[PDB]
């Protein structure tokens, strides 16, 4: 089966800087007849299908920028990116074709950028949802950096933790930021016995949270 | 151009069967080895197997993980590739890709063309259509260059659902969060940011499609008045 290992599995760099990714095989991929190693690299940007970059360890596929370069022989291989660009954001997989085919676990490339505060929006449950007995209060923390961030919910000034679900998007190709949603789900009755709802975002670039809230009585 | 399009994916009972199809055009199909590759939600790519070209007798090979359970075949008259899956289990839930592999050992290598993929979920949980609710600015709708709106897509199964804004015309400033599963039901939200001068002056509507339930719903975002 030949096992393909890619470590480190995660890498972060600023645009303009050099990048090298590692791929090692449990068995040699060198064909003694052709004197070539059967290893390829693929690029998979967020939400898209993969794209072939290099094959035969060092041959660049048609239409691939010279910024990408493959090297190595036997069981040790590397993929280098001369000068990384924001658009190079993606997960890179190596794949052997020496015997059948096998992919490595991939190395996720992250783009380092200036720390940014999130743009916060809070949304009350819609009238349409109430007419069903549910009450979802939603908060968007958009376009921030780094990825780590905390969200705190408060009802009538008191912190609430049970019933909160959070979800982060992958890094954005353009602007290299991250975004995340926080959704507090209650029953309609629970929602109606309280008045103030607040979403507090504490980022690695804040001495004070970014706060957004609404009063149910103000509709 | 070389075209690869997968179809046949959907929800299936554990222990059930499914046969995916891959329609191709734009190249001499019989000269090429064709491979199938899958990928669970946010995991790695896994090669499943291939079927060789004409000079090779159209023989097949498989990964140890599915050998003896999956079967690859192809229709050379219609230029179509198939993958028959049997005794399915949860671990088989993933996006399945049709890919053009080698045509010649000596001239080049690599899978140079990939389809967009088709989704498969193996579960006994029933198909449920989503409810779509508007996420509109209230006290907002003020003066501050940009405004952010959204749509809450709740209580559906299985994944995926596709969300667009203004039928696709509004594409920049849009991002959709990963769904979260709870009690056999998924929920996600989509965000869109546009300049204040464009909304509510001009309309903004989210379009939600859930193929598993054959549903396609629209929700126009209207500003809150109070
Ligand atoms: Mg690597
Ligand atoms: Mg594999």
């Amino acid at each position: 089966d030949i096992v393909m290992s890619q470590f480190p599995s995660s890498l972060a760099v600023s645009a303009g800087e050099k990048v090298t990714m590692s791929c090692k095989s449990s068995q040699s991929l060198l064909n003694s007849r052709t004197r070539k190693s059967y290893l390829a690299w693929y690029q998979q940007k967020p939400g898209q299908f993969p794209k072939l970059l290099i094959y035969w360890a060092a041959t660049r596929e048609s239409g691939v920028p010279d910024r990408f370069t493959g090297s190595g022989s036997g069981t040790d291989f590397t993929l280098t990116i001369s000068s990384v660009q924001a658009e190079d954001l993606a997960v890179y997989y190596c794949k052997q074709s020496y015997n059948l085919r096998t992919f490595g676990g991939g190395t996720k490339l992250e783009i380092k950028r200036a720390d940014a505060a999130p743009t916060v929006s809070i949304f009350p449950p819609s009238s349409e949802q109430l007419t069903s007995g549910g009450a979802s209060v939603v908060c968007f923390l958009n376009n921030f950096y780094p990825k780590d961030i905390n969200v705190k919910w408060k009802i009538d000034g008191s912190e609430r933790q049970n019933g909160v679900l959070n979800s982060w998007t992958d890094q954005d190709s353009k602007d290299s930021t991250y975004s995340m949603s926080s959704t507090l789900t209650l029953t309609k009755d629970e929602y109606e016995r309280h008045n103030s709802y607040t979403c507090e975002a504490t980022h690695k670039t804040s001495t004070s949270p970014i706060v957004k809230s609404f009063n149910r009585n103000e509709c | 151009e070389v075209i690869l399009v997968e179809s046949g994916g959907g929800l299936v009972q554990p222990g059930g069967s499914l046969r995916l199809s891959c329609s191709t055009s734009g190249f001499t199909f019989t000269d090429y080895y064709m491979s199938w590759v899958r990928q669970p939600p946010g995991k790695a790519l896994e090669w499943l197997g291939f079927i060789r070209n004409k000079p090779k007798g159209y023989t097949t090979e498989y990964s140890a993980s599915v050998k003896g359970r999956f079967t690859i075949s192809r229709d050379n008259s219609q230029s179509i590739l198939y993958l028959q899956m049997n005794t399915l289990r949860a671990e088989d839930s993933a996006t399945y890709y049709c890919v053009r592999d080698i045509y010649s050992f000596g001239s080049r290598d690599g899978m140079d063309y990939w389809g967009q993929g088709t989704s498969v979920t193996v579960s006994s949980a029933k198909t449920t259509p989503p409810s779509v609710y508007p996420l509109a600015p209230g006290s907002a709708a003020q003066t501050n260059s940009m405004v952010t709106l959204g749509c809450l897509v709740k209580g559906y199964f299985p994944e995926p659902v596709t969300v667009t804004w203004n039928s696709g015309s509004l594409s920049s400033g849009v991002h959709t969060f990963p769904a979260v599963l709870q009690s056999d039901l998924y929920t996600l939200s989509s965000s869109v940011t546009v300049p204040s001068s464009t909304w509510p002056s001009e309309t903004v509507t989210c379009n939600v499609a859930h193929p598993a339930s054959s549903t396609k719903v629209d929700k126009k975002i209207v500003p809150r008045d109070c």
